[PDB]
């Protein structure tokens, strides 16, 4: 049946798989032992003992941030071998992640892969995690997932990952890693939900009340819509959404795989307790550009394409209902060769909620998935960053002394300029 | 002796045609162990027409459920009438279309219609005198608007004098959970052009429409639609099944609104109609169905015969009355409206009544109308395909899949064509 | 808010819940009303602010919700409403 | 058969028509549940004019309830008779015209004239042979007095033979609740004089004077003055609804009524009005009724008819009497009162007789005059809209609604050509 | 069904919302939670837990004032988000308010109402409130309603405000603020109600028996006052009167919106025992000069309209009668072109009592809104005052330095001028 793996990449990939593999199995009811005290086969999968393992590979070249979870409270729910370190990590470098220091353990984590796709039948897709900063997260990222798409020619290969913010950042050396990992997220990847750190800090300290964030409230959140995607797959639905037929309705042309994530309602209990949470009002929340997930203005590009993943108690009227008033607003825009853009999809049980955890339950819920052309801008913002580095040739030497040509940084480079004419296409209506 | 295979293509078509043999079963009195505890002889004397015989009184559904995706299969099963179908008879694939007409139809679609048409052939060889066929399906998916059209292609080869019955459901230009939709309806209704005696085109939105208007739902679910629908497509056999003050059946009124073979596209009605609170009053009378007969809010169609001319109408009827109004509501209803019918078709009705009246009700029946403005449907969907096709558009799923480019253009042009002679046959 | 489920209903915080060691423990004279008040409330580490009017359970607060005492249409168009007249006492 | 199908318009006309519904149910013995409980065969012999047929024997009004506020409604339903009425009946808007005949009539009215008009289709399709419609409604809103006069005007031309009447409600100079009051007049009476097959004009003040002296009311409510009209409207119709010695019915009043198609504003009379000291017993005569019916202080219009000529007088009573006393108190006070009456029309009266009396009375008689009285309300209404109008006075919120200004123009010039020919008809002479 | 919502401008705002929420609150039975222990619909919204969030947003810019309530007994009651704050205040600037100040917060005031709007079916009128001495309440309170014009185009707005007092003043600068203002509440604005806090004054000493009266005791009667507009839409009465039908019978020409409203009775409880009252004598002392809460003398000018509702146990008949007896007095006036002057509203819930308050309870009450000319004089000191100010540049350097152009100064008092002109010609 609907299998999905989990191949999370760097030390944000582990910190989220942390989030994200706790939240799924309270999501069931498996104990921390990984006993039930068959909707767990989409993510767990039986053994001799009557014991549910994830289909998960958490790989790092850092040993610490996997060793960690082997310390965890989960350390006997996981497969020590699908847990893989390295010695030594490509320390923010695109070029050793890529050429010198990924290549020692491709074939153990490829033979993982491997194994747990021979566990199972019929597999959907894969979820990968990682982000465009760190060298793990990119260059190491990059090749496993090339060579993942001969090994699997047809099966699906989604990619969350994340974004450098437009303003904060954590390293310097960021961008040359950031424009050396995205052509690989072009000609092999099926969607992309590139998402900056910075977005959810803005929606935690006004809807969640926290002004003191941290990661583990930020992974949260990514695990739940995660949650949301796959809900359709764990569990029955009125409208019951797979990852193909969602797939088609977000992708016109095989360049443009960048949609926009949007979760709702995401409110603390402060405020949900003297507040109607209605189906009209939290579709109207997910339209909110200070609650877009990417740090761009809604308004500067048009929508080609929306997909809506309602779940909880829902009715398929107040969603038509929903979506009629959505279509009668002027300033809110689409392309002229889009008519209908939208994919319902309906759920019957509520999201969980994470003792310890930020969010307030609702009996509803809602994921906006939004490919439009404003996302380009923040790549032109990456785009203006990277050229008044790369003039004066800074920083330079590091990827040259690993055995990297220079001239790919010049290519990289303008594939991102074809890509963001590309979008540009789409934004002329005739 | 007069056998129909209900034919089960996609999740919009697994799910209608599962509220269907719940509705069936209740009319003729089967419980979901499959036994007969009904009471009348009447109630168990044409039940070989939709069921075949089983051990100790049972009677499995002549039905064959065909879904690419093998999740619709547990819910169906798991459902209240679950057991009662035959398991030899789904037949389910592994990996689905996802929305994609070009991967259903040429892609995974040929290796699943063999064993479709062999179970489809055992049973249509288990009963010796078959009327034909009868297909549930939507035309915004990949499977019902996918493989159905191929196994309607094989099927009609296969047995041509057959009457083949499509209870189509149509996407809707106002509410829409599709983006490829126009995409996979250009190219499954040209299927339906070349290979149809009948379709009906039944939209989610007048759905949703009634439910909010007429039965003043608050929270009416998709159950609720397909209930509807078990209560329309079971009446146009309830003069099949029962016998009638004026007995019909399916070939007795496909002979008669076919007027040339393009065009069998008609809107279906449903006569007692109301919300709780419209059941204190009224009066239980024919001309109250006759009022609900002819009624604005009444049919299934997403489009309106004010804008056009009506071709024919039938009415069959569901209940014991009294002949002779049926006729004269029938009668004025020409004549008043004259206009919103053709000239040169004298006597455009054509009614048919049923002595048992539905479980439960005393008075109902179902319309079936021909009229000009099912056209208004098919120039949206142009309008809607001409423009994702004009910049090639979501294109290259269908490309990928090995088919060549002037399909789209042939499809388009039978269409134009279509709508063509249908505007021409309005102004005659 | 009180009867809203069985579990009490979340509350302001108290001074036994402040314990040791969380930001908003400081010295001095200590009142539950300072605590309590948002204005000097102080802050924590990854945690909501707690609430300074009593919130109600947490197992159930609820947008809105409706079943809705139509009578499904089953029923509504099966047994479609024959008049029904109240046999009325002797007078 | 003779059917007769009522519409509702505005708040005044919406209480009208509930106690209208309210007093005919007593008459009829309807039950609020809607069935029947009474005793005669003539009770329920020809309800049908009024009432349509449900299952397990239910009677429900051929009425069409109209407002573009659906406040009135809720209190509609809250009322007694409230649930007899049929659910898809009342039609409504969601905005009011604030009491501008223009927003009435233009901006708001051609949003709901089509379900009036097809629910309105649906309860005359429903009846074999239609007579006539009953409009009840005010000439000083802006519902009634607004999107009604569409109505009219939409319904004359679909059924140009079936009978128009409208119940209307004129507003008074020396009491009136509204400022724009002369403006809604002046915009309907245009459409009234051109479209109406007769209209009678109900006075508020005049009922209050009625129930201030002679019924002597401390505590006029709204049902009092509206039990008076629902009394009148019954009066009018017990003729077409009970056999009589002379029977007739609304058009017979109508062609034997009106000399002119111009002149169709009637003033009704209605006769046992007891006060306390009256209300020992009905021993009473043909006399006593007509000396009490020619009182102009029993009357409920805005007009002395003494100021002006009788054109025509009709009469009709309720209840078993003899016609010979009935006919010479008629020409008593034909030969007594001379010069009231016209000269060129010998008989000025029309008389009817319903043997059926009205329940919880044994006697009572009612009566519809054309006399030349009524020119001195339209005079005084156009006295005061020229002071409005003069100096362009409250006239932004009509020509906001995107209408020109020669209406009110050829308005008033069709009120100054009516009481022109309706003076020449007084000064009639010679022969 | 009927809405109004509530847009409470500056610290006045705040205040009074304080003493009318409250007093709304009493009136339908809302706990300080704000649960029922559907009338409250015109000003309650409801929630999931069955809470009622009164429909009201409370902005200011200068946050103490706030901060009170968020503190006050009321806290759970109202919306957080609705209570809208700011850093800095224009402290009696216009200029600051309307071009520095504001407009960081202009967005945040139309998102609450966002959610309103949305909350609300048929909205029927727009409720501010606001004062022409404070520059938040002045220049911030102008901008919202320029933008509010052209978002609801069609919406009604009314405008109560404090008009600042002839001879008392809490601010020297006021009357540059109250000379800017007055171009928004001539274009922006359906309705306007100018009252000053000074004839307040007299009518709670010289009435109420009060010597030593807050700014609570003021706000009270304001309540009251709004209270006693509202009361045809909360509840059933003989004549129900919307704000449409007011507004229609009020403004004979759409620079002439000004009218002045009058309460009565307003007497203690002491006062009240020795003396009965009816119709006939609540009524005279509405038209008396010493009961008007503005302090110019109708006798000095020319009613034009009056809208009268009354309140409580009334009967038509002596409604009436009081008209006869108003209507026959030299000294009570009237324009030639207006043969009638009246709108009578009936209502059958009498004005409820606040716990702690002044008002004794009546069972009878009237409402009066006189348009008159009179009101004109009291801009005419205004000028004055204002044109003194100018002549030799005072506290013009405030207003410069904030960036608004000194030749505004000059137009807004030729507005208030040909304000002034156009009272002249209705007196003619
Ligand atoms: N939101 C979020 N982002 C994280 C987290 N941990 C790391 N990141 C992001 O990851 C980027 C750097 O990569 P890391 O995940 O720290 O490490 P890596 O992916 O293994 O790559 P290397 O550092 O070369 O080993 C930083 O810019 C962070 O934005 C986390 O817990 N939450
Ligand atoms: N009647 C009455 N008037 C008030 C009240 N509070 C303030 N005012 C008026 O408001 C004016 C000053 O403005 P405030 O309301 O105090 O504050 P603001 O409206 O935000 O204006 P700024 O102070 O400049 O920010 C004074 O001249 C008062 O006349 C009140 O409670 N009752
Ligand atoms: N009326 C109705 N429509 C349905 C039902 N189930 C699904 N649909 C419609 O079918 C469309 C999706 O069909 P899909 O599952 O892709 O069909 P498939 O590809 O043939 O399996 C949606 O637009 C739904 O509106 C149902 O039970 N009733
Ligand atoms: N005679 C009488 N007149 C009434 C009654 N109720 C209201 N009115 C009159 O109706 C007028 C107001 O009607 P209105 O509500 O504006 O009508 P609408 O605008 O058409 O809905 C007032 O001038 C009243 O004199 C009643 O019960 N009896
Ligand atoms: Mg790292
Ligand atoms: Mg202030």
């Amino acid at each position: 049946m609907r299998e999905c793996i989990s191949i999370h990449v760097g030390q944000a990939g582990v910190q989220i798989g942390n989030a994200c593999w706790e939240l799924y199995c309270l999501e069931h009811g498996i104990q921390p032992d990984g006993q039930m005290p068959d909707s767990f086969n989409t993510f767990f999968s039986e053994t001799g003992a009557g014991k549910h393992v994830p289909r998960a590979v958490f790989v790092d070249l850092e040993p610490t941030v996997v060793d960690e979870v082997r310390t965890g409270t989960y350390r006997q729910l996981f497969h020590p071998e699908q847990l893989i370190t390295g010695k030594e990590d490509a320390a923010n470098n695109y070029a050793r992640g890529h050429y010198t220091i990924g290549k020692e353990i491709v074939d153990l984590v490829l033979d993982r892969i491997r194994k747990l796709a021979d566990l199972c039948t019929g597999l959907q897709g894969f979820l990968i995690f990682h982000s465009f900063g760190g060298g793990t997260g990119s260059g190491f990222a990059s090749l496993l997932m090339e060579r993942l798409s001969v090994d699997y020619g047809k099966k699906s290969k989604l990619e969350f990952a994340i974004y450098p913010a437009p303003q904060v950042s954590t390293a310097v050396v960021e961008p040359y890693n950031s424009i050396l990992t995205t052509h690989t997220t072009l000609e092999h990847s099926d969607c992309a939900f590139m998402v900056d750190n910075e977005a959810i800090y803005d929606i935690c300290r006004r809807n969640l009340d926290i002004e003191r964030p941290t990661y583990t409230n930020l992974n949260r959140l990514i695990g739940q819509i995660v949650s949301s995607i796959t809900a359709s797959l764990r569990f029955d639905g009125a409208l019951n959404v797979d990852l193909t037929e969602f797939q088609t309705n977000l992708v016109p042309y095989p360049r443009i795989h960048f949609p926009l994530a949007t979760y709702a309602p995401v409110i603390s209990a402060e405020k949900a307790y003297h507040e109607q949470l209605s189906v009209a009002e939290i579709t109207n929340a997910c339209f909110e550009p200070a609650n877009q997930m990417v740090k761009c203005d809604p308004r500067h590009g048009k929508y080609m394409a929306c997909c809506m993943l309602y779940r909880g108690d829902v009715v398929p009227k107040d969603v038509n209902a929903a979506i009629a008033t959505i279509k009668t607003k002027r300033t809110i825009q689409f392309v002229d060769w889009c008519p209908t853009g939208f994919k319902v999809g309906i759920n019957y049980q509520p999201p969980t909620v994470v003792p310890g955890g930020d969010l307030a339950k609702v009996q509803r819920a809602v994921c906006m998935l939004s490919n439009t052309t404003a996302i380009a801008e923040a790549w032109a913002r990456l785009d203006h960053k990277f050229d008044l580095m790369y003039a004066k040739r800074a920083f330079v030497h590091w990827y040259v002394g690993e055995g990297m040509e220079e001239g790919e940084f010049s290519e990289a480079r303008e594939d991102l300029a074809a890509l963001e004419k590309d979008y540009e296409e789409v934004g002329v209506d005739s | 002796m007069r056998e129909i295979v209900h034919l089960q293509a996609g999740q919009c078509g697994n799910q209608i045609g599962a509220k269907f043999w719940e509705v069936i079963s209740d009319e003729h009195g089967i419980d979901p162990t499959g036994t007969y505890h009904g009471d009348s002889d009447l109630q168990l004397e044409r039940i070989n027409v939709y069921y075949n015989e089983a051990t100790g009184g049972k009677y499995v559904p002549r039905a064959v459920l065909v879904d690419l995706e093998p999740g619709t299969m547990d819910s169906v099963r798991s459902g209240p009438f679950g057991q009662i179908f035959r398991p030899d008879n789904f037949v389910f694939g592994q990996s689905g279309a996802g929305n994609n007409w070009a991967k259903g139809h040429y892609t995974e679609g040929a290796e699943l219609v063999d064993s479709v048409l062999d179970v489809v052939r055992k049973e249509a060889e288990s009963c010796d005198c078959l009327q034909g066929f009868q297909l549930t399906h939507s035309l915004g998916g990949g499977t019902g608007s996918g493989m159905g059209t191929l196994l309607i292609s094989k099927i009609r080869e296969e047995y041509p004098d057959r009457i083949m019955n499509t209870f189509s459901v149509v996407p809707s230009p106002k509410v829409s959970d599709t983006v490829v939709e126009p995409y996979n309806a250009t190219l499954s209704v040209h299927q339906l052009v070349e290979n149809t005696d009948e379709t009906y085109c039944i939209d989610n939105e007048a759905l949703y429409d009634i439910c909010f208007r007429t039965l003043k739902l608050t929270t009416p679910t998709y159950g609720d639609l397909n209930h509807l629908v078990s209560a329309t497509m079971s009446g146009v056999t309830t003069c099949l099944r029962f016998p009638g003050q004026l007995n019909a059946d399916l070939r007795k009124l496909a002979v008669n609104m076919v007027p040339f073979p393009r065009l069998h596209f008609f809107m279906p009605g449903f006569a007692p109609l109301t919300s709780r609170g419209s059941q204190q009053y009224r009066a239980l009378t024919v001309p109250e169905l006759t009022q609900q007969m002819f009624d604005a809010k009444n049919m299934m169609a997403a489009c309106d015969p004010r804008h056009g001319r009506y071709l024919t109408v039938a009415a069959v009827f569901r209940g014991r009355m009294s002949m002779k109004e049926v006729d004269e509501q029938m009668l004025n209803v020409q004549n008043k409206n004259s206009s919103y019918f053709v000239e040169w078709i004298p006597n455009n009705v054509k009614t048919a009544v049923c002595d048992i009246p539905p479980r439960g009700l005393k008075m109902s029946a179902t319309f079936i109308g021909n009229s000009t403005a099912i056209q208004e449907l098919f120039k949206r969907i142009s309008e809607q395909f001409t423009a994702m096709f004009r910049r090639k558009a979501f294109l290259h799923w269908y490309t990928g899949e090995g088919m060549d480019e002037m399909e789209f253009t042939e499809a388009e042009s039978n269409m134009n064509d279509l709508v063509s002679e249908y505007q021409q046959y309005q102004d005659a | 808010t009180v009867s809203q489920i069985c579990p009490p209903p979340r509350r302001p915080l108290t001074v036994v819940d402040i314990r040791t060691g969380m930001e908003n423990e400081r010295l001095g004279v200590v009142r539950d009303s300072m605590f309590q008040n948002p204005l000097i409330v102080k802050a924590e580490l990854g945690k909501p602010r707690e609430r300074s009017c009593s919130l109600p359970g947490i197992n159930f607060n609820y947008g809105l919700y409706i079943r809705g005492l139509d009578g499904g249409v089953p029923e509504a168009i099966g047994h479609w409403n024959v008049f029904k007249q109240q046999p009325t006492c002797p007078h």
